[PDB]
């Protein structure tokens, strides 16, 4: 028989942005009938034993794959106080264990793109459409300003960025303007709307989470 | 109104190969869950009534409502250490207690000193290593209760320490020493260590002047100290003296002491003169004169 053994190639330094769900994946081969436990080394707080959750902090849960090879510890709404060493533990005797380090960073602050207006627009053929996107972020912006791109579905619209892109969309009717007037902003205009312009337009920043509007061009 | 610990995690002492029984008391547990675990290795032991460890020697029982009892059958010394009781409150609560596993002491052959052979006036160090739980204190004694030369220039009938260093060893220091290991857990064990002191011979003579008359039987006698044991013979006119039907030399040996006699039967006018008793061993020789004269 083969004793359970860890896959020591799994990432051992998880880094999560505060507010996001942190995930520490632990893979054990040849588990057999042995269980995997997640424990906090700092104070010995048992987090999960098998699929049973022991801790009462609602943000901690363990998930295993169907084949029980991959055990993952999820920390919802991670906060810096969660940074530390967590031990993946198999109940052999003696017990084996691997140690992962969670580092919950806080810089930069949460940034989220917003597109003023309803989420699903409906415009007639020949009409014009304008989508105004801006990044909601704390006061401190400083030198953390990056380009903002647009997409219709999976196809980027910003010219001279994706090279080569054989799926480039004709920009004769579509213009984009990115200005930084205190607040980082980007405006997309479609002139003379056409049925083929219908799609899921996405405002894709490089310093903030993306947002999207669905644009529907219709007849009449 | 969260769960509370009814009392400390009681310390438990247990001799090897018996059953350890740690007990954790929780009041108002409610829907919360109690968990045992070993602290040094951070090993989850049990949660509620389930045993997480595959260690067949551990079990958990919950007869009384407030007492969760962890049982370790056939304990080993490797089970000695801190154990923890944990409640999955928020924040989590935990208390710890110690499981002490006592082992009667034992003296290791190494590095415990074997027999020692030292020249008189030189250093020697007797070592002795023992294993136990608690760790045994080592005590040195001598057979018969003789004094042990202490490092601080003094002397005493016992010395505590794993190594006993003697500077300037004396023939009186020679004999059997005892390494005695004890730790409160019977039985106490001990190991004998021989300290052997070698030195050249010395001779003492009670009567360096003895007289007699013809036909008389007189006996001359010397005393020597020498170790290793010395060969002792008599001389006269610089000539050895063999048992010759009239002269009969003897030796009475006891340790490093020797009493040598020369019994002369039927004294003759030619016997009178200067005798010599001699003692010789590896480290040197010595002698002493006895004059036999006429009445
Ligand atoms: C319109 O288009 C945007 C852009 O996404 C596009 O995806 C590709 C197809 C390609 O075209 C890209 O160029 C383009 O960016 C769509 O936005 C995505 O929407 C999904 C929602 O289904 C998001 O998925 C979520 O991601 C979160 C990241 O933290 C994650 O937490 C979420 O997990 C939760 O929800 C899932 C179910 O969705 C659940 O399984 C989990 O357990 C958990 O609860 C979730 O995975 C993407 O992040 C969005 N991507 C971007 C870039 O914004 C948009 O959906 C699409 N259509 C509409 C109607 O808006
Ligand atoms: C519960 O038991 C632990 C462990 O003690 C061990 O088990 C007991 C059942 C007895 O058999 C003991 O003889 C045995 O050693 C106790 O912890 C021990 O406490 C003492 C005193 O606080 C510690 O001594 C200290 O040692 C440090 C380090 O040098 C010094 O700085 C201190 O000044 C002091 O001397 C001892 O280290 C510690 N043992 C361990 C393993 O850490 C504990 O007190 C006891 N609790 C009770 C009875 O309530
Ligand atoms: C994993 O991280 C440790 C600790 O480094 C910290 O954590 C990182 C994740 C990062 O986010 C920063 O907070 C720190 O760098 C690494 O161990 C360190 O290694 C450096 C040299 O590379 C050494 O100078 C430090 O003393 C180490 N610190 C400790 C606590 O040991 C480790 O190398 C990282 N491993 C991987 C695979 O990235
Ligand atoms: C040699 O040591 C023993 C052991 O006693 C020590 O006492 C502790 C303070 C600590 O030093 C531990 O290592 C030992 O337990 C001595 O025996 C003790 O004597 C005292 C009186 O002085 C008595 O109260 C204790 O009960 C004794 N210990 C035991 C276990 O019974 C002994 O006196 C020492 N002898 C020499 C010559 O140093
Ligand atoms: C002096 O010694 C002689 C010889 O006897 C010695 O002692 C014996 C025990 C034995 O060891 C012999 O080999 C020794 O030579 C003594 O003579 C003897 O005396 C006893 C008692 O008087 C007598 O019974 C024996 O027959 C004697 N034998 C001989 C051969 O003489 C003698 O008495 C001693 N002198 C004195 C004063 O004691
Ligand atoms: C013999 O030992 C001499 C010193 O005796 C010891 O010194 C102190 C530090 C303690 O060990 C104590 O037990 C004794 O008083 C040395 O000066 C000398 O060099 C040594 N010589 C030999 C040959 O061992």
């Amino acid at each position: 028989y083969p004793p359970p053994v860890f896959d020591f190639g799994m990432p051992r330094n998880i880094t999560t942005r505060t507010g996001h769900t942190a995930a520490i994946n632990c893979r054990v081969d040849n588990l057999g009938d042995k269980s995997v436990s997640w424990i906090r080394k700092r104070d010995l707080h048992i987090l999960t034993a098998g699929i049973l959750t022991y801790t009462s902090d609602e943000r901690f849960k363990v998930v295993r794959t169907a084949d029980s090879k991959d055990w993952t510890l999820h920390v919802k709404y991670a906060q810096p106080r969660d940074s530390g060493i967590y031990e993946c533990q198999v109940n052999t005797e003696p017990k084996i264990s691997m140690a992962f380090r969670l580092n919950v960073i806080v810089t930069p602050p949460d940034a989220k793109a917003i597109i003023a207006g309803p989420t699903d627009l409906y415009v007639k053929v020949g009409s014009s459409v304008t989508l105004t996107c801006h990044v909601k972020q704390p006061a401190t912006s400083a030198q953390d300003i990056g380009p903002i791109y647009w997409y219709r579905g999976p196809y980027i619209l910003t010219p001279f960025v994706a090279h080569p892109n054989d799926a480039a969309i004709d920009l004769q009717r579509i213009s984009m303007e990115s200005t930084l007037a205190e607040k980082l902003q980007s405006r997309l205009r479609i002139a003379n709307a056409q049925l083929l312009d219908t799609g899921n337009y996405t405002c894709m920043p490089t310093t903030a989470e993306a947002a999207s509007v669905v644009v529907n061009v219709i007849n009449d | 109104d969260l769960p509370k610990f009814g009392e400390l995690l009681q310390n438990v002492t247990v001799p090897v190969s018996r059953e350890a029984v740690l007990q954790c008391v929780v009041d108002n547990l409610q829907t919360y869950k109690i968990a045992w675990l070993r602290v040094d290795t951070q090993t989850i032991l049990t949660i509620q009534n389930h045993v997480i460890t595959k260690n067949h020697r551990m079990s958990i029982t919950h007869a009384e409502k407030r007492a969760w009892i962890l049982r370790i059958r056939d304990v080993k010394e490797s089970d000695k250490g801190w154990y923890m009781c944990q409640i999955n409150t928020d924040p989590m609560k935990s208390q710890v207690g110690y499981l002490d596993v006592v082992v009667p002491p034992d003296i290791l052959d190494y590095p415990t000193s074997t027999d020692m052979v030292i020249r008189e006036g030189s250093n020697v160090t007797l070592k002795c290593a023992a294993t136990g739980s608690p760790t045994p204190t080592i005590t040195w004694r001598r057979e018969g209760g003789e004094l042990i030369p202490l490092p601080n220039g003094a002397e005493a009938v016992a010395y505590n320490g794993s190594f006993l260093t003697i500077a300037k060893v004396n023939r009186l220091n020679m004999g059997a020493y005892l390494c005695i290991a004890s730790n409160g857990i019977p039985p106490t064990v001990s190991k004998r260590v021989m300290l052997i002191v070698h030195f050249p011979p010395m001779i003492w003579i009670q009567n360096q002047l003895v007289g007699a008359a013809l036909t008389q039987n007189i006996t001359l006698e010397c005393q020597s100290e020498a170790y290793p044991k010395s060969i002792n013979y008599w001389m006269k006119n610089d000539t050895i003296i063999v048992p010759g039907e009239r002269f009969v030399p003897e030796t009475f040996e006891s340790g490093y002491k020797i009493t040598m006699r020369l019994t002369i039967y039927e004294v003759d006018i030619q016997d009178f003169g200067a005798y010599r008793c001699v003692a010789k061993n590896s480290l040197g020789d010595t002698d002493g004169a006895i004059k036999l004269y006429h009445i």
